[PDB]
């Protein structure tokens, strides 16, 4: 209610969903659209839906075959429509029948339609812990573990009409990100940006930015902190990172031997960081890891991840912007 | 014959890992390598009388796995568990470290071999008895390196590829 507010939100019960973390979050109209993860003994596949207005959670109704149980998966939105690709696919408690995937599934808000998008041409590596989101009416996925090393491709696939559509491979240029996974995405004004992430042997507090005209990689040069600004947050891999009214929020992940809950904004625009200050009366979220965030009007949505030992989390948080 | 072995060095933090990798694939002793990196290293070399290609781990972090370790945990084929023969702490994790991998991939018969590092320190604090009784009852070889002077460091690794060999064999 207060700006700048964390409220804890209830969270889904067992009864409805298994606490669980490496899953997706989508917003759509005022409800939160949670999909896959694990819930420590298992991969799911269950699609859960929180109305932000009565803060009531469901289990989404749903009629066609849905993707195979999975986790560290991208989950993207296009018009009445949801569209989940890659993840790492299998049964965990047998250790057995473990692959990446590469496919590429349609849900239907309206009519909770599950559909494959069966594209034909070459593909993609099949995937997971990779980045994606949507622009000028394409799926842009970037990076991931294929299972034999990170990547750092980059392709797009036309989401209007699945007949004509196929996949393309972005030729990318500028200072591309060395090889990452499990790093948040995030698009604001006519960019794409990638904070961070697993990228082993060369993991930084890197800011880049992804230029969507031209295909232009480029480090930002907050180097500038030197001279006055705060410095970036420190260096971490599954965390979630959200856009809103020209700034970048980076929220949790974990970051060396620490868990840290520091709210982390970038002005886009002054090209600078700054920790947000929470409210007297907030409910802080404890920290956590490979959560996923959505935005909703004004305010950010925090739901899930595992919370220090390896407790899976079904909390459910609201940080109110201004 | 050239075949591929995945292999994921596991151990408490500042036992030795990163520097015992190092030293198998560049020959030299590193003093102070970041103690939260994880990357994969690639080394091609004989063993057995067939050239082998090792896939290596060294492995970092306490949080979730990242989507490359979680795979190279269920990948991987054999696992190093180092402790430091001058920390009793290390030793202690290594049942802990066990059950894990036992865990992971759902099996009692699991490639593994474990390590004492840091036999060149004079401060030993681990007896030698203690991990080879350990080791014994798990049924796995134990081997006492030194990255530092690189004793040992040849035979533990190319050890636990013959492990996966006879595993592989059964
Ligand atoms: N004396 C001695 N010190 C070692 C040896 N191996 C590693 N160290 C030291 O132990 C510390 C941690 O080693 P490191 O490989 O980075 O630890 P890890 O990667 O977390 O397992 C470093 O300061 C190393 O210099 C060894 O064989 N002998
Ligand atoms: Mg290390």
């Amino acid at each position: 209610g207060t700006v700048h507010r964390w409220r804890r939100l209830p969270p889904c019960d067992e009864f409805v969903g298994a606490r669980r973390s490496k899953h997706t979050v989508v917003a759509y109209k005022d409800a939160i659209y949670v999909f896959g993860g694990d819930n420590g003994k298992t991969m799911l596949n269950d699609l859960l839906r929180f109305d932000v207005k009565d803060c009531s959670w469901c289990r989404a109704f749903t009629t066609g075959t849905p993707p195979a149980p999975r986790y560290h998966h991208s989950a993207v939105v296009y018009g009445s429509s949801m569209f989940v690709f890659g993840g790492y696919t299998g049964d965990i408690y047998s250790n057995s029948n473990l692959k990446n995937k590469n496919d590429l599934f349609e849900y239907k808000f309206a009519t909770g339609q599950w559909t494959e998008w069966k594209i034909e041409g070459r593909l993609p590596v099949a995937r997971s812990a990779h980045g994606a989101t949507v622009y000028s009416d394409k799926l842009w996925i970037f990076a991931g573990y294929d299972g034999n090393a990170r990547l750092n491709d980059m392709w797009t696939i036309g989401l209007q009409d699945r007949e004509l559509t196929c996949w393309e491979e972005v030729a990318q240029s500028g200072e591309i990100p060395p090889s990452c996974c499990n790093f948040p995405v995030a698009v604001c004004r006519d960019k794409m940006f990638v904070f961070s992430g697993q990228s082993g042997a060369k993991i930084t507090n890197n800011l880049f930015q992804f230029e969507f005209k031209d295909k232009t990689w480029t480090r930002i040069p907050t180097e500038h902190l030197l001279r006055g600004s705060p410095p970036p947050p420190q260096r971490r891999y599954g965390h979630t990172m959200v856009a809103f009214d020209r700034h970048l929020y980076v929220f949790g992940g974990a970051a060396d031997n620490t868990l840290p809950n520091e709210l982390h904004c970038y002005d886009v625009d002054f090209q600078t960081w700054e920790v947000v200050q929470p409210s007297s009366d907030s409910e802080l979220p404890s920290g956590r890891l490979f959560h996923a965030a959505a935005v909703i009007s004004d305010a950010m949505y925090i739901f899930g991840g595992t919370v220090d030992n390896n407790i899976r989390s079904g909390e459910m948080y609201r940080f109110q912007f201004s | 014959g050239m075949t591929e072995y995945k292999l994921v060095v596991v151990g408490a933090g500042g036992v030795g890992k990163s520097a015992l990798t190092i030293q198998l694939i560049q020959n030299h002793f590193v003093d102070e390598y970041d103690p939260a990196i994880e990357d994969s290293y690639r080394k091609q070399v004989v063993i057995d009388g067939e050239t082998c290609l090792l896939d290596i781990l060294d492995t970092a972090g306490q949080a979730e796995y990242s989507a490359m370790r979680d795979q190279y945990m269920r990948t991987g084929e054999g696992f190093l568990c180092v402790f430091a023969i001058n920390n009793t702490k290390s030793f202690e994790d290594i049942h802990h470290y066990r059950e894990q991998i036992k865990r992971v991939k759902d099996s009692e018969d699991v490639p593994m071999v474990l390590v004492g590092n840091k036999c060149d320190l004079p401060s030993r604090t681990v007896d030698t008895k203690q991990a080879q009784d350990l080791a014994r009852s798990y049924g796995i070889p134990f081997i006492e390196t030194s990255a530092k002077t690189r004793q040992g460091v040849d035979d533990a690794f190319y050890t636990l590829v013959r492990e996966i060999r006879k595993h592989k064999e059964k």
